[PDB]
């Protein structure tokens, strides 16, 4: 099932329909003193305004 | 007083309406939002059923003939046979074998569960929002139930409410529906008068009672083979069961906006689209004299964890002095971070519960007219997936915090100091003119 | 045979459509429209009528107080008086000098004498319309009614007539419709908060059953004089009865295009707006196969005399050569005129009556596949008003036939012949050098 942020509601059986939400997950570390952080702003909106960079 | 606001139009979110009313304690209020049924006009045209091919006992004789009538009824058709000679139950029935003519007739008449199921073809359209959301001020913890166009306001507990009109007037419907036993289809339908037999609307009727009725159901009769008695016609079948099995797309697994469909009325709700204006008449009755308010001197804050996530993961305890104590309100001043609860109670110290969704806010504070920042990192969660939606709807990623924006400070740059020192020279050439 | 037209939406003008279909004799048609009903949708927003105020019996009591008990009905206020000392018929009350109470209440009902006799306030939306012609052609003249952009295609005698669409729906109403005992306005209804009381609206109810009505209509109570026994309240007259009179403006007088608004449902008539476009597919059948229909040669036309009138101005009679008796329709392939009839006894001579607008009928007037010019002077009218509507609504100015513009035909002349002669005898020492 795709899972965008937007959320997915699916209904399976006689069961009454049900949702699902998905959070920030990609994973990098955010933060580092060497630091390649811009691989997490590339987990949020990827190959967007990674051209400004 | 009087003041406006906006809020995001979905479940779930509180929004926080903090007013600036000066020379008095500060205040804010709660509204959330429990339903959004979204209706449009309905103007039907026609209904559907199947029908039944209902034909009386056909006309007999021999030894001459006969004419028919053709009275107003719907599709009467007839004709006469020349040489009909049947057998019966014993022997025959006629002895004028050059002179057998039979006549047969049928008609088509709605069936009898006609009053019990049918399709109508809705020319719906100009929908209109509603709303029932429950509002919290100071003494007041009391739900209301309100249109949202810019007529209907009345009141709750003395004050006076005013909500909408609406941001972007946009529907989840089209202008032709067609509507069944508990669904919706965003269809086509026929034009009420081109009712090709076999597709739908083969037959329709502007009511249950217009005495009169379209029908191009195809039907024609031949003659009967000999012997038995009996009367043969054809037509295409009842495209209206036909339809019925290939109905292939409801509107409540394809409606945008997780918008869910419900009839009787025809409604749309729980659509997640758009923000609403609102504006409030409040009485003086709900406020606090500034002589009774709480004062406090020396505001401070810090942080103790955050938690990037979908609940109200961060928690922040507050360091606050005190001089006399009270109720006292909280606020975000910015769209960044939201807090949990409205109030505090007055006491050495506090904790409250914000959240976030960009892992460096900086929220300032606002407490009962003392405003003092505190900054905080944070961390992504363990998690991937969740059982709620967001309660952070301000998701705007980048703030600066001087954290990782440092290094595009440190992007400085004295190269400019270089260009200059290249224009100095370029003068002192010049000097010597 | 599908063929369309465009038609005006104007009552009473006799509109023609010629039809040069092959293997027949050419076809006329002939359609008019009577009533064009733009029938609106409609919604409702609350109801208002006048009102009575409920009071109750006077209550007191001797050396003893009350209070207000609270009682859920509209606008119940009450209030409790000291020093009262209340003569009856039999003089004095009781024994106790300065100590007695009053206790008094009011509130007030919709009142039931306007369950008959109320205003409605609406809000409207789009408008539909509802044709109704005569199709006066070949076959017994039949008379169909049409939505007229439903498109729902009414058929008769084997054909089948589509409408519409209607251009942009002009409409003589505003949005804020309010309605009276037979007469409709336009104003700005109060959004169910009667922010003014002694208005229009200063009372509402959701409809005639809803068991709550919403009144602002100022009602404080007063304190008893000295000595009798009554109750004194002031309140502001009934907003109702005194917004009856400053009416003074309906809809039924200020509409444009001459609408006549009715009640019951609401509904404009007989409008003249715009045009209406029409397609038509036509039954093979009814034509006639030209073999039958007399082909008539050697055929040129003649005038009588002609006018500016409205009614039937200009009479042109024609002379052709018989070859075969029978009928024949006849019509002109232009706009600056319409002709008061369809076909014609086509036997030698034929009388037919026209309608010019203004300069110089430029005729081309058929008969079955011929062609023939005409042209002819006017004489204009003497009178200056009369009673019914024009039948020549083809407005048209100018023309060029021997009368018009022909001393500017005599006029352009000149300038051309000077110049190019002089400047080619200019070269004749300037092209020697
Ligand atoms: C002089 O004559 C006129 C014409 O008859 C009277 O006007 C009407 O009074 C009747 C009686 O009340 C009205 O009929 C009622 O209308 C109610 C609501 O209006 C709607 O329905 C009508 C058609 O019925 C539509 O034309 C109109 O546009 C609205 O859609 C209905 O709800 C009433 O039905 C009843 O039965 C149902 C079911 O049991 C109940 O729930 C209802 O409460 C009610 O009992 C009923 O149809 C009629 O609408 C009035 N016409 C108008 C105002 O134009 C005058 O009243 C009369 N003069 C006097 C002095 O009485
Ligand atoms: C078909 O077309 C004919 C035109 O040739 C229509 O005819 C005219 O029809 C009206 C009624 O529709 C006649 O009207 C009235 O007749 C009475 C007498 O019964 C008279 O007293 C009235 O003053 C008025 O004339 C009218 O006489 C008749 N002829 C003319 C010359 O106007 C006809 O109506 C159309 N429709 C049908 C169904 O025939
Ligand atoms: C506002 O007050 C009501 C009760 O006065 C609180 O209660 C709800 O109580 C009803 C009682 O039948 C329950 O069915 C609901 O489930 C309760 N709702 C919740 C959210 O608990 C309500 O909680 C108060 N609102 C607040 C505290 O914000």
């Amino acid at each position: 099932i795709p899972v965008p942020v937007e959320g997915v509601e699916y209904r399976w059986g006689n069961h009454k329909p049900q949702r699902l939400w998905s959070q920030l997950t990609t994973e990098g570390r955010a933060h580092g003193w060497p630091h390649e952080i811009i691989e997490y702003y590339y987990g949020l909106h990827p190959t967007t305004t990674i051209v400004v960079v | 007083y009087e003041h406006t606001a906006v809020i995001p139009n979905q479940v779930g979110f509180p929004y926080k309406a903090h007013v600036a009313r000066e020379g008095y304690s500060p205040l804010t209020l709660q509204m959330q939002v429990v339903e959004t049924s979204l209706e449009p006009t309905l103007n039907l045209e026609y209904i559907t059923c199947d029908y039944k091919t209902k034909v009386p006992s056909p006309y007999v004789k021999c030894c001459g003939t006969a004419e028919c009538r053709t009275q107003d009824k719907p599709e009467y058709k007839c004709a006469v046979f020349t040489g009909v000679y049947p057998f019966m139950w014993g022997g025959a029935y006629c002895f004028c074998d050059s002179e057998n003519t039979q006549m047969s007739e049928a008609y088509v008449e709605r069936a009898d569960v006609c009053k019990h199921d049918y399709a109508a073809a809705y020319r719906a359209h100009t929908a209109s929002l509603r709303a029932k959301i429950k509002v919290t001020y100071g003494t007041v913890n009391q739900t209301v139930e309100a249109y949202v166009n810019g007529d209907h306001a009345v009141t709750i507990a003395g004050t006076k409410f005013i909500f909408g009109p609406v941001s972007t007037a946009w529907t989840p419907f089209d202008t032709k529906i067609v509507v069944y036993k508990g669904e919706v289809y965003n269809q086509d339908f026929p034009p009420y008068g081109a009712g090709q037999p076999g597709r739908f609307g083969d037959i329709q009727s502007r009511t249950l009672d217009s005495k009169d009725l379209y029908a191009n159901t195809g039907l024609k009769l031949a003659r009967p083979a000999a012997g038995n008695i009996h009367v043969p016609y054809t037509q295409t079948p009842s495209g209206f069961k036909t339809w019925q099995k290939d109905r292939d797309s409801p509107l409540n697994a394809k409606a945008p906006f997780g918008c869910t469909i419900q009839t009787n009325p025809v409604r749309a709700m729980n659509c997640a689209v758009g923000n609403i204006p609102v504006s409030m008449d409040i009485a003086d009755s709900a406020f606090t004299r500034l002589t009774d308010a709480p004062i406090i001197s020396e505001l401070l804050c810090t942080v103790s964890t955050c938690t990037h996530s979908s609940d109200f993961g961060g928690v922040a305890v507050l360091s606050y002095k005190v001089e006399k104590a009270g109720r006292c309100d909280v606020h975000s001043h910015s769209n960044v971070a939201v807090l949990q609860e409205v109030s505090i109670e007055a006491e050495g110290r506090s904790v409250i519960h914000f959240s976030t969704a960009s892992a460096a806010p900086s929220f300032i504070v606002s407490v009962c007219s003392s405003r003092a920042t505190c900054t905080a990192k944070c961390e992504p969660p363990k998690d991937h997936v969740v059982t709620y939606p967001a309660n952070h709807n301000g998701i705007t990623l980048p703030d600066l915090s001087s954290t990782a924006m440092t290094w595009a400070q440190h992007l400085a740059g004295g190269v400019g100091l270089l260009i200059a020192l290249a224009v100095l020279i370029l003068v002192i050439v010049t000097c010597i003119t």
